């Protein structure tokens, strides 16, 4: 599973800028260090659902032109290997396991237990929300719902909860192959007037730190180390130039293959030496 | 003529078509019923033809020819004379 | 681990044979039996002195 | 994408946490365990015949930079005389950031030594150490 | 091209397995013997006439890197309290990637201490070490 | 034997890339990270047997025209000595040895015994699949061939293996002289469009992982260090630019040479001193 | 020019030899011995009136790459159990690669302790420390 | 040994072993340095353990001691 960092960049940043520059008090608390003259002007700008004025974001040398007022330029950077494993070994699996999901369900009445209902096939489960199923409970999948049993849950024929889970595909067991890379990447916001810019990276700075919770960067995105260059003009040959502080964004992943295996073994015979 | 010859047999094997279509089996069930047939007579699944193999499970399917399968490579020189 | 709980006395390590085939294996072994006390002879020499 | 059959522990995904307060600006800690492991050798053979287990020590190691507010001392973890002899065992928790599971609990854990470090160039740094009862990796899932 | 008379062997070429698993995220491994070789010195001689072998002492340490499943406490392979008491012998093999050969086998393996490390900027890790009765070199080729 | 790293990647490169582009489902599982858009449409170009469009590969300055559409391009780069042995001595053989090779075969009938026959002449076994010879079975070699006793192994007559063997040349006992080379070579993907060159690049990754199992690689070449530049223009002078991201690869391997022996000692003769 | 009267030994111009089998990838080797001097002391001197040797203690050290083939545990030199009660002496010798002649050799080495590392970015690597009843420069010129 | 080479005895064969003589020597001229006259066993100490050499102890007491041939 190959990781596309900047796919992930621009998959995270578009949804959640969106909602943040959507409400005004969450600006705020960002914005709370600069000045009211700064502050005021863009949230006049952009900030609110009626905002004339709009963000963009995208990757470098387009062959359109972009947004200059405020736009997020991403671009790939390099990468590096960092640490190995014997074999290159990551894991062993018996089930062929695609993403992990979270999923919101509400309990259902059955005759002998209460069961959630998935999207999709369940393979593993790592939890339910805020439940530990006792023994008794006899906790079990099938399928692409979760069940537990009914007596001595009964309050709970509406409960309603999050689930997270791993999608199934087959049940054909494999190794994992693989190793970690150390990978940098770029990001820097434009403007041809300074203040704008200066508010556009400490507004990235914050959903930054939000990523910190997703579940992509928990288990696949580890080990965020940012590094901010100093506000240069990235344009001069134009009426007036453009400026932009770059941001570097650092990340720890593994680059892993799928080997599956047939030699299943399954009878086992012994036979004595003759003599 | 012939300097040196050698003859070795890489694989041998037993290799199951259907008998309506006539169509190889490509990929199977959970017990080895099909689910997928392909045309290639060589990319068709395959098993070692040995005694042993027979006793582990032919023995699924009734819509089933189970063929048996040997690969031939040979090596070998010449002298062309002139 | 038989050996360091006295349970066989000796083995040959070498003579152990392991064949893989699809699903099934085979394995061949050979072990010493163990060997109890049976027979004693004796004899007898009376001497003067 | 994300397969969780490869995913590791970092420090962005883990929680330290006592008596359900998430310490502040905690940089490391470190768990040992000794089981005491001895062989038995007889008279006829250089080789050990078995190993036993004999004796549990384990002791972890906090790391911390002292905030103003909150620091050991202040939250009555720690001790720094008589008023130690009053202070009661307490149990330290490991849990994951994303789900809140717990990953190891140490039960009964008891201070050991006291460590800070008072410097000009860098941030104020203080370390405890602890010596536990037992530890539990129950609650699981 | 590729001549086998002067092959080596490196991390891409070795499998670390227990029960038939591999462990993941496996990053290094030590062994180490003692024999107790002593001298024997006469009254006639500075020079030690003969050396003796009297004692076996084996160890073998096992750095990993936490996965979040799996775990060596989670595999049950190690012990956190008195549950150590109930876990019998393992027997840890160093078999080869390519031919899925045997290089080295330690049987009868012991748990003799565990280390756990949480640490803000690195992945997290962990270290066993064992003591094993014997080690073995059979079934090859 | 000197070791052309560039020529090694030419040679597992060209087919094991036809491969994969060959099929659909292994792509999904190598762009599974990517967009949809990004991932189909590089799909409906490349991948199929039925593909109009393809991928080439070539060496750094050649006199014609590449694919620009899509080429790998490699070039050797820098080399380093890392470590020596006593004397530069590597190993010692009785026996002229070149490659090692995997062959498979059947078994055949002989009145004694099972015997194996391999295109060349066996020299040094190093393994037959997943069978462990006992010294009752006396497993051994003759010219091509390896043999082993019928006894108790009646059922495989026809038992189908995989054999692990070396290509013997001559008895002529030698030494090997060589050191350790630490060497450096560049491989980047070309396009005139980045998407593109972003998709060529995972799918190498790939690629480079499934060669750690490959026996050159596994024997040879040893200890991969990977490292990715970022991606720039290539070309500006044209109506198009060309991106790419060069990537670095590195590998550890011996510089060898054959020493021969002809002071074979075989006579011993003990004589005392007059006196 | 090649002016003998200055020359040194290095890596380039020595061999390591067991049995006649040059051992291959061999990587560094070091050789201790200890005379166990001590001094006499008189009531009426600070100073020692003379020194006297006591005992001859002598370790030598080789660290080597493991090959595939021909190990230290494959050729038999070395043990990993109770095989090593029937491993006899050996003589280890270090001799010249231009004349093929001794430059030292030591006589009746018997080894201590055994050490193998196994690690994920670098070559595997083992180590053996012998004991040696005694050493020769003799064979010269 | 001394009880394989007759110096020392176990059981009631000491009745049947006379006197010995010990001496004490310079090893570069074999030149004595001195000697023990008339010595005859007292105590006989043998010890066994797992890792340890077998050591084995006795005692002699003697007639006299002289120190000749010296000079």
């Amino acid at each position: 599973a190959i990781t596309s960092v900047d796919s992930y960049l621009l998959s995270e940043i578009k949804p959640r800028l969106n909602t943040v520059l959507e409400n005004c008090y969450i600006i705020d608390e960002v914005l709370k260090d600069f000045d009211y003259q700064t502050r005021e002007s863009f949230k006049e700008a952009f900030c609110g659902k009626n905002a004339q004025h709009e963000v963009t974001v995208g990757f470098n040398f387009p062959k359109f032109k972009n947004n200059y007022e405020a736009h997020y330029l991403i671009q790939l950077g390099q990468g590096q290997e960092t640490k190995n494993s014997l074999g290159s070994i990551q894991s062993s699996y018996f089930e062929a396991t695609g993403d992990t999901l979270v999923e919101s369900s509400t309990a259902i009445r059955e005759d002998d237990k209460l069961v959630f209902t998935v999207s999709k096939p369940i393979g593993e489960l790592i939890k339910v929300e805020d439940i530990e199923f006792a023994k008794y409970d006899n906790l079990q999948v099938e399928g692409n719902k979760v069940s537990f049993k009914y007596q001595t849950n009964e309050d709970y024929e509406n409960y309603n909860a999050n689930i997270i889970f791993t999608e199934k595909k087959n049940d054909s067991k494999g190794l994992v192959k693989g190793f970690t890379v150390e990978e940098q990447v770029t990001v820097v916001g434009l403007s041809f007037n300074v203040d704008v810019a200066r508010c556009l990276d400490a507004v990235l700075k914050m959903i930054l730190i939000s990523m910190r919770d997703s579940i992509e960067e928990q288990q696949t995105f580890q080990l965020q180390n940012l590094s901010f260059g100093d506000i240069a003009p990235i344009i001069e040959d134009g009426d007036s130039m453009i400026f932009g502080r770059p941001t570097i964004i650092k990340y720890t992943s593994s680059l892993d293959l799928d080997y599956t295996i047939t030699q299943d073994i399954n009878k086992l015979t012994f036979k004595e030496r003759k003599d | 003529s012939i300097e040196k010859k050698e003859e070795v047999i890489a694989h041998n094997e037993v290799v199951f078509r259907s008998l309506t279509q006539g169509l190889y089996v490509k990929e199977v069930d959970i017990y080895s019923d099909v689910v997928s047939y392909t045309k290639d007579v060589d990319e068709a699944l395959a098993m070692p033809n040995t005694i042993n193999f027979k006793n582990s499970r032919l023995i699924m399917n009734l819509d089933l020819e189970p063929l048996n399968k040997i690969q031939k490579v040979i090596y070998e020189t010449h002298l062309e004379g002139l | 681990r038989k050996k360091r709980d006295n349970e066989i006395q000796d083995f040959p390590a070498e003579d152990v044979q392991v064949i893989v085939e699809g699903n099934e294996a085979r394995i061949s072994m050979t072990v010493y039996p163990i060997r109890s006390f049976k027979k004693i002879s004796v004899s007898l020499v009376y001497k003067q002195q | 994408a994300s397969e969780a059959k490869q995913t590791v522990h970092t420090g962005n995904t883990v929680l330290l946490m006592i008596k359900g307060k998430p310490v502040g600006r905690a940089q490391s800690a470190s768990g040992q365990r000794e089981y005491g492991t001895t062989g038995v050798y007889e008279i006829g053979s250089i080789m050990p015949q078995e190993h036993v287990y004999l004796r549990y020590e384990g002791t972890i190691t906090v790391e911390r930079l002292r905030m103003k507010k909150e620091n050991f001392a202040d939250l009555g973890y720690a001790s720094l005389g008589e008023e130690i002899l009053k202070k009661d065992i307490i149990d330290i928790l490991v849990v994951d950031n994303l789900t809140k599971q717990v990953i190891i609990s140490y039960h009964g854990c008891s201070a050991n030594n006291y460590n800070e470090t008072w410097q000009t160039n860098e941030i104020v740094t203080e370390e405890i150490e602890f010596s536990y009862l037992t530890a539990s990796d129950k609650a699981r899932t």
